RNA sequence: UUGACCUCAAAUCAGGUAGGAGUACCCGCUGAACUUAAGCAUAUCAAUAAGCGGAGGAAAAGAAACCAACCGGGAUUGCCUUAGUAACGGCGAGUGAAGCGGCAAAAGCUCAAAUUUGAAAUCUGGUACCUUCGGUGCCCGAGUUGUAAUUUGGAGAGGGCAACUUUGGGGCCGUUCCUUGUCUAUGUUCCUUGGAACAGGACGUCAUAGAGGGUGAGAAUCCCGUGUGGCGAGGAGUGCGGUUCUUUGUAAAGUGCCUUCGAAGAGUCGAGUUGUUUGGGAAUGCAGCUCUAAGUGGGUGGUAAAUUCCAUCUAAAGCUAAAUAUUGGCGAGAGACCGAUAGCGAACAAGUACAGUGAUGGAAAGAUGAAAAGAACUUUGAAAAGAGAGUGAAAAAGUACGU
RNA sequence: CACGGACCAAGGAGUCUAACGUCUAUGCGAGUGUUUGGGUGUAAAACCCAUACGCGUAAUGAAAGUGAACGUAGGUUGGGG
RNA sequence: GUCGAAUUUGGGUAUAGGGGCGAAAGACUAAUCGAACCAUCUAGUAGCUGGUUCCUGCCGAAGUUUCCCUCAGGAUAGCAG
RNA sequence: CGUGGAGGUCAGUGACGAAGCCUAGACCGUAAGGUCGGGUCGAACGGCCUCUAGUGCAGAUCUUGGUGGUAGUAGCAAAUAUUCAAAUGAGAACUUUGAAGACUGAAGUGGGGAAAGGUUCCACGUCAACAGCAGUUGGACGUGGGUUAGUCGAUCCUAAGA
RNA sequence: CUAUCUAGCGAAACCACAGCCAAGGGAACGGGCUUGGCAGAAUCAGCGGGGAAAGAAGACCCUGUUGAGCUUGACUCUAGU
RNA sequence: GUGGCCUAUCGAUCCUUUAGUCCCUCGGAAUUUGAGGCUAGAGGUGCCAGAAAAGUUACCACAGGGAUAACUGGCUUGUG
């Protein structure tokens, strides 16, 4: 339960700030769960999704189809996968918007940056 | 507009009493207001018991003198009669009226005992700054109470000299009323 | 604004009304028919020891709980959660649900 | 002299009782009439204080007594600095001078009961519906 | 002639300052009528709306020319009460306070009037330098038609005698407060339905976390958060918890006794009259005009006057936190409130489109689907489109779209 | 041969408040009223509390004022039990 | 009808609501004039007209008395629950 | 009896279809109403004990919105007037060109301006709506182009006046 | 030139429900009620007897303890003088 | 015998005034004026249970009224 008079517990305003919630703030809303073989080697439970993630679809009607990420929809809230793609009756191709939340991280993308925040986690 | 067996009513709403109106919603908030202002002051003043000491006065008019109650300040004699100043008595935790005066010994007697009781209970802190650390009592009210007068003992024996308290009474109105008439009289003769 | 939304009630009325309730909790039938699963604790009112106050984690209190009989009361709650049946759900009140036992 | 109505031809449009055009009273002396005018004259300056000097037939004189809070003698003196205060500006337009105070009617006691608070403020404390959580 | 003084001017002179906006609440001025009285003029509505001037985070009020008649109380403000009472009123309709008592909050004070007269001891500005919300030196100026020290009625001052008691001004480190960042648990394991499991069933885990939101349908355990704690970053205020550098100073303050004194506010108080206002009634306050004081005096003591007493304060000069107010502004938390003809006029490119010369007036309008996957291609027609095909869980969802 | 009504959908009118009369229910009872305020709290809830104040327990006079038992708190007639 | 004049007319300018302007009709003052238009006081008051939203059960009226600037309204007694 | 919301309870119903809507189909109640089947539909909702109100419509020349009969009806008749052929086009009484017949008749239906409007000017593309028939045309729609000053005006002066 | 007929285009007033009479009674002049006469789809151009036809909460008259313009030694006041 | 042989011949509140009682109050305490109360009359409301009140509208307004007049119709038939 709710034990803080800084917090609100209200429907109205928090799906407002979810809506309206600037593009800095997004990304640590659109966080995946890494694997149970990261898990277990970084320590870690989830981070914010990134460009060049491996990633593995656990839900929906994707399940079981692999590849790498290749666009942050933040806008949309929705993240695109490069091999899971949908044909259309003309020929062309369209991507599929994934929500990571659904996903699973297989491999990471690490940086200078990316190594600093699996130690400010705890990780190792 | 006036009809049946019904008392007279008088309900003074003639006026646009409705942009005049004041509900008191905020009646438990401000008592959380007022308590979190008495915990922030209190730890404000240092071990300072947040209330000065009172005396005790005769409240006026027939209706209320048969009790004490506290009232504003010592006076400058009783202040005199403790063994101090008044200037160094504010400093102190003790509140001083000037414009009050003595004119009853028993209450001059008895504000002089609560001045001596209260300086032999409180510790003041010498101006260097060693500032002993000693628990703060949140009330001086509580601690130097005020009791009203004993009045008579309990049970005495039956003194009757033979007079009547309905028959003084009576005397005292009428040698009261004719006391002018009276005087003009002897003073004519 | 200014219409009546508190209402006063005599004291020691107040004070009677408490007592009767107090006094209803010792009576199984009444237990029993506002919803409360005691069909199979030994004694009303129940009893425990006092080491209970000092209890600090969830999960014991749980399993104390449940070792004098409370299991079932406690499944009851967790079962009947249910979805408001009106315009309160966009009110912040969302759910409703069974109450337990009172300690 | 008086203060005349200043109405068109004299009519007022309405009940007799509020007919008069002539005989009717400014309810501010003359005085803070005199302090209120040299204040607009003199608005980077404070009236502090004024006083009746002469009179004729038409004419009252007054002088004005006034301090200048930008000045740093002013602002550097402990017994006067307090008027450098943006509460005290334009202490004559509000009454809160000596003349201004005696208009008012704010002083102690039984004859002063409608203005001791100030008569708007009274009025509305007495005027006022309370209505507590628990109705008394 | 020359040099001052007084008064009055000038300068794109050196440095400053005022205006306008907002106005919920606050301090004043000015000021109605509809209405009620079953008509109506006094009255009532109302010392209100409209109009005008002036402030702040609160304003205003405030340390008694008070209340009282008691065994007296003791600045102001607010709540409970006094009380629909005393009183006012074509004594009709109606109106209507205050002292005491309980409580919230508590805080006190300073000028004028005295010869520093063995020393204007005071201050703006300029300039140079410096530890720059200021300091020091020097030089003009202000000022004796009175700038400092000393004393505000509770007192207090000038002399004489005898005594002890107590310090001031800065650094730095922490604490208090506010603005912020970061870290800190537990399943997406099997079976069925479905386009989608977040549903049902079985078996587990965490819980000081089963508030709330999101994710393809009701998710504590998928994500953000929630709960409990830890670790940082930047400022304000000297409130104070420790340390450290300066002796301020033949400085300052308090207390006993003797003696001599003890300055205290004027066209003001008060009085007559006129108008207005008040519960204030031979007149409550305010204002105009006329008259105009006193110093053992003066004001008040709710019925006018003469005479004699008593009680109580000290006007005509000034400052001051908290308890109180707040349909405005900024930041938050909530509801037995409304659910698109409701709720603000406005859930939308709403004070918008549009109307009026102008002041002003002022709408309508939310919902495809989880995802455009928004219908390739074939065929008829000049075309719009139609008929097939196709997408979708569903075209009995086709941008004229939920039902 | 009086007035409103062409048709349909949605909206659409004895409410709340201050002070009171009668009646009824409830608590306590010569008393009664915790909620101005204080304490406390799982925090606009619940729980606890001092002093006052309101009404009641005395009336009657314009007022100064005075103030309710000769008696099994009376006698007589009718009265349920 | 009048048509060289007390003529017709453009533009500039002045007069503003109990006010203006009027060779005078109570005419004209932005389709508004025996007192313009706009916003507010204002949800102004009405003894007068209209309307006033579900079912069943039981009881069931009055247009009469007295007073009122009372005669289309109230108070009062009666009838009713 | 029925409606919005609130406390409690039925460990109530539901994507294997909740609510709503349609249904000269069935059942219960004197009635207010309640219940069931079928169709449509897609995400919440009900019974019982109590609490609460912005709680029930046929009317108010009621409010807002929508829709009829009237009715393919009244009517689309002032300003003398049109006709033939070709071109263009899916389509021509109305567009373009040619020919013919007419009118305004210089106080004009001609040629320029002051106010006022504001791109209506010009070209190309182009016809869903607008031009109360029509339309291939247009002051319509879409996309672009266009206003050149020492001498023309403003600017300067003063008028009633402000 | 309309009306009239055709192609195209296409409103409004008004509307309780509607539309054959005689007498009767009736709110004292019925389309409906009572008794009789009667009565056969769908229609076009005309027509002004009726629908007490439509257009407006009667401007006349009275009532209201509702107004306004104007007048006067009505009651009560007022600018100016 | 508590006015006229009997049945009519008359008047609230507020205010003023008179008589009576010389009584009660002016609220810090007294004396004397003055004022205010208690009881009983008078000054009057004839619209007589008791507002203080001139006209006009043919420039007109509003709420209503067939409770109510100016046409027909209906009843009546004095009059014709
Ligand atoms: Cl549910
Ligand atoms: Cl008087
Ligand atoms: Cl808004
Ligand atoms: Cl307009
Ligand atoms: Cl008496
Ligand atoms: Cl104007
Ligand atoms: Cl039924
Ligand atoms: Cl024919
Ligand atoms: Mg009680
Ligand atoms: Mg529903
Ligand atoms: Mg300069
Ligand atoms: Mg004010
Ligand atoms: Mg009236
Ligand atoms: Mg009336
Ligand atoms: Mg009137
Ligand atoms: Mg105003
Ligand atoms: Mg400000
Ligand atoms: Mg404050
Ligand atoms: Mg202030
Ligand atoms: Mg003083
Ligand atoms: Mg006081
Ligand atoms: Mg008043
Ligand atoms: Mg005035
Ligand atoms: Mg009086
Ligand atoms: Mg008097
Ligand atoms: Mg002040
Ligand atoms: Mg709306
Ligand atoms: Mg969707
Ligand atoms: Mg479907
Ligand atoms: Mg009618
Ligand atoms: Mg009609
Ligand atoms: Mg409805
Ligand atoms: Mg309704
Ligand atoms: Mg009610
Ligand atoms: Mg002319
Ligand atoms: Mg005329
Ligand atoms: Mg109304
Ligand atoms: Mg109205
Ligand atoms: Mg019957
Ligand atoms: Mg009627
Ligand atoms: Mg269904
Ligand atoms: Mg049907
Ligand atoms: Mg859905
Ligand atoms: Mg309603
Ligand atoms: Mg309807
Ligand atoms: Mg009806
Ligand atoms: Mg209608
Ligand atoms: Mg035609
Ligand atoms: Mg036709
Ligand atoms: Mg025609
Ligand atoms: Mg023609
Ligand atoms: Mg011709
Ligand atoms: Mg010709
Ligand atoms: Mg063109
Ligand atoms: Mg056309
Ligand atoms: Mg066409
Ligand atoms: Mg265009
Ligand atoms: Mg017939
Ligand atoms: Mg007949
Ligand atoms: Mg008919
Ligand atoms: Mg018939
Ligand atoms: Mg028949
Ligand atoms: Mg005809
Ligand atoms: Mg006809
Ligand atoms: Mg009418
Ligand atoms: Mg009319
Ligand atoms: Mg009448
Ligand atoms: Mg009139
Ligand atoms: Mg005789
Ligand atoms: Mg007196
Ligand atoms: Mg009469
Ligand atoms: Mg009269
Ligand atoms: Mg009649
Ligand atoms: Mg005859």
């Amino acid at each position: 339960a709710k034990q803080s008079l800084d917090v609100s517990s209200d429907r109205r305003k928090a799906r407002k700030a979810y809506f309206t919630a600037p593009s800095s703030q997004r990304r640590v809303l659109l966080s995946a769960p890494l694997s149970k073989e990261l898990r277990a080697q970084y320590g870690i439970k989830a981070l914010p999704i990134r460009r060049d993630d491996e990633v593995l679809v656990v839900r929906g009607s994707k399940k079981g189809q692999e590849g790498k990420i290749s666009s942050v929809y933040r806008l949309k809230f929705a993240v695109q996968v490069d091999k899971v793609t949908k044909e259309k009756v003309n020929g062309a191709s369209v991507p599929i918007n994934l929500h990571p939340s659904k996903l699973v991280i297989t491999k990471l993308h690490l940086d200078k940056d990316r190594k600093a925040l699996i130690q400010r986690k705890g990780g190792k | 507009a006036i009809s049946k067996n019904l008392p007279i009513l008088k309900n003074h709403f003639r006026k646009h009493w409705q942009e005049r109106v004041k509900v008191h919603f905020d009646q438990a908030g401000k008592k959380v207001s007022r308590r979190n202002a008495r915990a922030t002051r209190a730890a404000k003043i240092a071990p300072r018991p947040l209330d000065l000491l009172r005396p005790v006065v005769r409240a006026p008019t027939v209706k209320y003198n048969r009790k004490v109650r506290a009232g504003r300040g010592f006076t400058l004699a009783e202040v005199k009669a403790a063994g101090l100043t008044a200037a160094y008595a504010r400093t102190i935790g003790i509140a001083v009226d000037h414009r009050r005066q003595n004119r009853n010994q028993e209450i001059f007697d008895a504000n002089v005992q609560r001045l001596k009781e209260y300086q032999s209970k409180i510790i003041v802190f010498p101006r260097n700054g060693k500032a002993p650390e000693a628990e703060q009592v949140l009330s001086a009210a509580a601690t130097f109470p005020i009791a009203q007068p004993a009045t008579d003992v309990e049970a005495r024996a039956v003194q009757d000299n033979g007079e009547s308290a309905f028959r003084t009474l009576r005397l005292a109105r009428s040698e009261k009323k004719f006391r002018g008439i009276r005087e003009k009289r002897a003073r004519e003769k | 604004t200014w219409r009546k939304w508190n209402v006063k009630v005599n004291h020691n009325e107040k004070r009677y009304a408490t007592a009767s309730a107090i006094a209803a909790t010792a009576v199984a039938s009444l237990v029993l028919a506002r919803g409360h699963r005691v069909e199979k604790i030994p004694e009303i009112p129940l009893v425990v020891s006092t080491d209970l106050e000092s209890i600090q984690k969830t999960k014991e209190a749980v399993a104390a709980l449940k070792a004098v009989g409370a299991h079932s009361d406690l499944l009851k709650v967790l079962k009947s959660k249910k979805l408001r049946a009106g315009k309160g759900k966009y009110r912040n009140r969302r759910w409703t649900q069974r109450r337990g036992p009172l300690v | 002299g008086n203060r005349k109505r200043p109405v068109p031809k004299g009519a007022t449009y309405g009940k007799p009782t509020n007919q008069g055009v002539n005989e009717l009273k400014y309810q501010r002396s003359l005085r803070a009439t005199a302090e209120e005018r040299v204040g607009r004259r003199a608005a980077n300056l404070r009236v502090l204080n004024s006083y009746w000097v002469n009179q004729d037939s038409t004419y009252k004189y007054f002088e004005v007594i006034l301090v200048d809070p930008q000045h740093k003698a002013i602002r550097r003196d402990a017994r006067y600095n307090w008027i450098c205060d943006p509460v005290h500006k334009h202490r004559e337009a509000r009454g809160l001078t000596a003349t201004g105070k005696k208009s008012r009617g704010i002083n102690k006691g039984h004859k002063f009961n409608n203005t001791k608070a100030g008569r708007r403020k009274t009025w509305k404390r007495q005027n006022t519906l309370s209505l507590w959580r628990y109705r008394k």
